[PDB]
């Protein structure tokens, strides 16, 4: 049981664009904390995806772009790759739980 | 705790030990108070009681009139949001949000969400407990404690009214009148940040009205809303460090360290604040705000242990101002003493306790405690601290008096040194 | 050149007591914030701890409160968290995370440079 | 409405579309207090309310003693007419003019003629409504609600001796205890002035008190009287201009235009206001004052368009200071990013959309709402206007950085040239 | 009487005949507010009197909880009696000191002594007039005049917190609420100083507030403690100057002293003011405070009457701005009027009077009451004086525009000099 | 070099409507105010018509007021008076008079630059 | 009728200084707003003489002279000539009338 | 080179009326205060008349006041002490001395230099 | 009768300390005004030895010391010689009183 909910698992083809949705409450994604994006290869530390919930830091493919309104919010991936499989993971805060983190979004290729 | 060091060479003093509290990030709320609409007072009557309260009914008519009359930019979000409150369909939600409770969070047009607050409730009291109270038959009230209470209710209006003539809209700090203390406290407690900077922003709230704005936004519709426009700190529990500099000179020609102020450590960077006035001391914070800052490379703390170097040429001003004088830095004192005055300093039962000689010098607050100049009388703090003298030679005296150019304003040492490298090329 | 290297882990009977060290380098760490974040195998991420800059803002969430402490001495960039009254949980990748302003104010930030992760496990 | 230019050639924005409102002239009103003399309570009893009654009436007594204790030159016209007050057979003319009805014009020794408000009828309360109500024989009030009224007639002298007690005899901006509303509105409507400058001068009443100075004049013969001294604006709707400028280097020298600030159409010539505390603006006016400003001819509209003009040299600061920063200047920003220093501009909802390279570059207000420059982050004014970018190459382009005089502070683009030239020579 | 002249040789007007009076040394003072601990009331009922009881008393707990949240240094002293006020076994004794009394003096752990009051006797009325008066059995009271009372003895720890809330801990200047005058008096009456000090500090308590300040200092133990710095004036009744200077250009270059300001006598020396700000006349002295002032050897006066003099070479400015401007100086007006602006000084009635020409004049206040430069309006300052006009040869003539060092700040007239001669050696 | 000519008058029966032109030029028309002011053949002279800079201030005495309606067009530096319902008066010379400040504050200037005036006349 | 008051018409002899009244009432003259002194010679545009009711615009003979005192103005011309045979206006602001302007004083050389 | 020469002192009946010059010379006597202070022959000292630099704050003692008048002439540096109405006491040396500040505020400064003093007697 | 009080007179001999002591009330020394030392020597003019209580002037031994506490003062004299031999006067001021000067203290060395 998270703060936060999300999908269990996603899937696509190679080519086509993928949502991950990000659902929280009022004292959750509500009032306009953030959402970060962070994915995680296994048997490799997670990575930052996406920060202040729109940019991308220096090294990510531009493919990837992230939005939230009211309160969801939306990580995309256009032009799926074999590399992109992986656990992706949306964080905000709480103002009685502090740091959330989500329950693990598990993107595969078919 | 909070340690001091002189650097003869230079004659400067450094500060460190300070943490740091940067105001990064505006904050828009929106307060409210909601106001009644009354024509008039239908009965009429001798009786003074109900003089009593036509006046003071008449003095909130006044009030409510008044408010239909109302580098960087420090009030952008404010007058952004403001803007946005301008949109039609935009005053009906915030008044039908904050309906049930005088807390609520809502989200408007442009898509930022803000936090709202009843924080009067004047149109209850106006329409509820005095019209049906009073009985226009006979226009009389039976207990002068209902105007006593109306007295006590109509203040915090007048005194915002007040406050936002006399300021022309935009006012600073945020007073009393306008937020009072448990109001801004639930605020900060309820702000979109993190509880990190939520418990050193509690604590603080001597700090935080002097660095918020508020400005008048609508009146439209029966309800009196205006923006206060809190901080957020972005940067928090950095070390900081102040740098002192004081006039050197030879017993002539002057060389003074032209970089006085505050350094925090910001993302790898150095955030530097010139002006004094920029950054304020509660007991080892500095709270400072960006928009008069700049941002140097992290090299700049190479400066106040090597004037020298060559990664980062520091900034100085050479001029032949041959003038004593004093800098009455944290923990201590420096002292430049040049041509016939006399300096001293001075502790309180022990009178005069040294017979400072010609060039800069430097005396702990450890016993010293008056700094006579001339006549000036400068009293220096006593903040308990650890204070650290390096000797050295002054950096002056390495220069000649012959090819100097006194009249740079603010160059730097590369710039100098390479004019005085021309200058000894053309003879 | 952010290296976030951290170590300690190991073996631990329940009820037992730990320590988990962590060494930054590359960067100036007095600055920036820390953060202990737990991974159990197979489930999701759970924040566990974190610290600021000047050693006087601690932060614990409310299932582990008053159990796990963190300390930061700056001296030689080191970080530690002890970890007393071990219970069925807590079993998993331990990640030492730098947290990471200057993406404007922003509230949270974005924790860069996570560390590869240490496994301590809980049993008997 | 308001238009925004931006010319890449010397890194400077203009903003044009303003209308002015120029404070040129200063009218001197006497605001006049009918007090009361009193010795003190015959009677004298245990009652409460006749306690009540006795504290409020001391504290008249000692705001009434507090009152007797009491480049250019803003304050001058009122120290004048101050001192025609004290001159003897002045205050009686006063006080028999506005006998009848509490408004006159009156004409004083040295012949100019002013305005009298009788804005307080103390006098007839205390005399009249307080010493016979009050029966000696029993020493006691039938009614609290006349202490009651006592205090809510007696708090506008405390307030005002207050203020001149706090501010030592000059204050501003005049607040509303000193001159309410509707009396300020009266006065102005009142004033010997057209009835254009009434006309905006009516609606803005926010901005007359902050540039309006209010001084103590007598305390003599029962009347307190002082001197109200409201701004006249002579100059009304002429075309002006803002000109901000931002630092240009090379990818090193800096050149930057040093005439930020001001502009306004003034009888053919040019009023330039350096200072920006000078000038206020409440939808599209500057409210200045020409006491802050310089008078230049009509040739400076000219630099903005060729800064190689013959008839009008513009000036210049050159310096080695390679710091980048950014100005807000109105419906955009204009970015100066140099060194290793990350400068971007983030939208509200898309983040980050600009990468500023190396240089001076220019964002409107369309779509870019904040601004980062290292970390300091700047918020764009969102005021609706037409913004217009054109292109071109910069002037330290042109130069060359091997002569190049970068010791001045602001001499002059020709005084700069001729010093090129004189180099050159020199080699 | 004051005396003014006016050399035309440099352009620059001294105006003699003032006094002295020079803020020297910094007294301590301790107000104390004696406040009391109540928990809650025990009664509760539905009548309005104890309502509005209630809701005083709140407000008085929210007070007194707000009071537990909170070059050279102007707040040093303050700080440093705070900090022992702070050690243990002080407060005590302050509290037993003025137990009878409320008048002491005391001496604390640092051996310094201190002046006592207590100013408010709160805790007498809310623990023996409230308590004992209110019956807890019917929680009623029966006359609305002690609440009416509560509400005039509770005002002033109200605005004390607000003012400390607004201004994060320190104030200035000292307000009525924080120490009356009656009160501010009696200190001054009995502060350990000479008669002749007691003499002019009691006749200027309009100035010893805005030079005074306030420091929130301790509330624990039922005590509410703040220190008030007043000022100690220890240079009294020395011959002081005022030197005004305006710019004296050719018919170009631009020669201007750059020495404007106030000038003291001071134990054989001149105690130099640039600050205009820092100085204040009320009506022939100068209440300066030292702290912003240079220690001169007393040899400057020759600088006013022989600019080329050998002892004390002066200082100026040297540059091609070619501006006209105006200064309002006492008892006259000095105007540098260039190029093709129009300058004029205008009588009251008989309107034009002079046609100003190219370069710097002077005309006295008698007769003289306006001067235009351009379009903007100056009046000049009817002080009533004696002017005197010594005619000479402008300075600016002398020299040659050909090797003018048209780019320095502020050098001296020796380093300009030398700089013309080095320059004419080269060719 | 201030010129100010100004024309557009003819014949109008009563009750017929009008418009006057008024060109100025040798001076900065935008800081200046304008003014339009009669004199009828005969007569003393008359204010008519007043309008600053900013074309957001008019001004019209009481008599005429709401018939007389002022515009001036900045572009090309015009100023144009038109009169609708005439009566048996305002026939005469029209002059269109620039109002100039600079005489310090003092409330009414100077109007300088007369115009050599318009003769309008209204007759059957 | 006219707000202000002015003689009809005044005369003198060659070389003879002779004074042209203005009187006003409250909302007038009074309240000192001032009073502007025009020119007319028949068959051409006004032409302003005296400005702020004392001074004297360039181009014209310093023989005239202009004053006012409480409520009455007073244009003095010193050696008439043949010249200054024309109508002399005298010009004031009224608060509930705005520019009033004179009646019109008819000065002829005798 | 800090010179007080007084002089002017001699016998006088009781009851007559005396004067006191004091001349200084060697430092800017504008700004120093003076002080006439008394020494009967035998007994201690006591202080007798005080003046500052701008002449308008005089001082007296309780027993000597009404009677000593003090006036400092600034034109030729000088001082002057009128005594009316000679009692028993007096006699004795007056010195003449410069009030001198510098020491820090402190109020009561330093006197410095007393001038070699002048001989009053009074007897019959 | 002086508002101060002194011992009417100490002794010593050659190089040993003499302490003179100088006490008053609380419109006195109290409240912390100051106290200064002069002396006199029979025949010669008094001259400044001790001002602000603690420091001393330029030209005098460095033997001399003064102090103040609460509400007496002192001073004290090291290494007594024959020159030293005068009379001594403590001063200070009074709110009642203005200046105060001591009753002297006749120190002579044995």
């Amino acid at each position: 049981q998270s703060v936060l909910t999300q999908p269990p698992s996603v899937s696509g083809a190679p080519g086509q664009r993928v949502t991950i949705s990000c659902t929280g409450s009022s004292s959750s994604i509500g009032r306009g904390y953030d959402v970060h994006w962070y994915q995680q290869v296994p048997g490799t530390a997670p990575r930052l995806l996406i920060y202040a919930n729109t940019n991308r830091p220096s090294g990510i493919p531009d493919r990837f772009s992230g939005s939230k309104s009211a309160t969801s919010a939306s990580l995309a991936i256009t032009g799926l790759q074999a590399e992109d499989e992986a656990d992706y993971y949306c964080q905000s805060y709480d103002s009685s739980m502090l740091w959330v983190f989500g329950g693990g979004t598990k993107l595969t290729v078919l | 705790n909070i340690t001091e060091e002189f650097y003869q060479s230079t004659c400067s003093a450094v500060s460190k030990g300070y943490l740091s509290a940067l105001r990064t990030g505006w904050y828009t709320s929106v307060i409210t108070i909601e106001l009644s609409n009354i024509k008039e007072n239908k009965c009429n009557g001798t009786d003074a009681k109900v003089k009593l309260i036509k006046q003071e009914l008449d003095k909130y008519k006044n009030a409510v009139t008044e408010l239909q009359l109302l580098v960087g930019s420090a009030i952008a979000s404010g007058v952004a949001v403001c803007k946005v409150l301008h949109l039609e369909g935009e005053v009906n939600k915030i008044k039908s949000a904050l309906l049930s409770t005088n807390k609520a969070v809502v989200s408007l047009s442009n898509g930022v969400s803000v936090l709202t607050f009843k924080v009067l409730d004047l149109k209850n009291y106006i329409d509820k407990q005095l019209l049906p109270i009073l009985n226009k038959q006979s226009c009389s009230i039976s207990n002068i404690e209902t105007v006593i209470e109306f007295q006590q209710k109509n203040n915090r209006l007048l005194e915002i009214t007040r406050e936002f003539s006399v300021n022309a809209g935009v006012t600073t700090p945020v007073s009393t009148y306008m937020l009072t203390n448990s109001e801004l406290l639930s605020l900060i407690n309820d702000m979109p940040i993190t509880n990190d900077q939520k418990k050193l922003m509690s604590n603080n709230v001597q700090i935080v009205r002097q660095q918020s704005y508020s400005i008048m936004c609508i009146i439209k519709e029966e309800v009196l809303a205006y923006v206060v426009q809190l901080p957020l700190y972005g940067v928090i529990d950095t070390p900081c460090w102040k740098l002192h500099t004081s006039p050197l000179c030879t017993t002539n020609i002057c060389l003074t360290r032209t970089d006085r102020g505050w350094y925090c450590d910001n993302a790898g960077s150095v955030s530097f604040f010139p002006q004094a006035e920029t950054c304020k001391v509660q007991s080892n914070r500095v709270f400072c705000d960006t928009m008069n800052s700049l941002t140097l490379p992290s090299e700049v703390n190479l400066c106040n242990v090597d004037i020298f170097n060559p990664k980062y040429d520091c900034k100085i001003m050479t001029s032949k101002t041959d003038v004593s004088s004093s800098v009455i830095t944290s923990l201590g004192a420096i002292v430049s003493c040049y041509g016939k005055t006399k300096c001293t300093a001075s502790n309180k039962n022990r009178g005069i306790i040294k017979t400072f000689s010609n060039g800069c010098d430097y005396v702990s607050n450890k016993g010293v405690d008056t700094v006579s100049v001339g006549n000036t009388l400068y009293y220096v703090n006593k903040q308990e601290g650890k204070s650290l003298y390096v000797k050295g030679e002054p950096i002056i005296n390495f220069y000649d008096p012959l090819v100097f150019p006194s009249d740079e304003f603010d160059a730097s040492i590369s710039q100098v040194n390479e004019k005085i490298n021309q200058s000894l090329a053309f003879i | 050149e952010v290296q976030l290297v951290e170590s300690g882990g190991g073996l631990v009977k329940p009820g037992g007591s730990l320590r988990l060290s962590c060494a930054a380098s590359g960067f100036s760490f007095s600055s920036y914030n820390m953060n202990w974040v737990r991974q159990a195998p197979g489930k999701g991420l759970e924040w566990v701890s974190s610290i600021t800059g000047g050693s006087n803002f601690i932060d614990y969430p409310d299932s582990l409160k008053g159990r796990f402490t963190i300390s930061r001495d700056n001296s030689r960039n080191s970080l530690y968290l002890q970890m007393n009254s071990l219970r069925a949980e807590d079993t998993g990748l331990y990640y030492c995370v730098r947290e990471s302003y200057f993406g404007s104010g922003g509230s949270l930030n974005w924790f860069d440079p996570w560390g590869q992760g240490t496994l301590v496990i809980v049993s008997s």
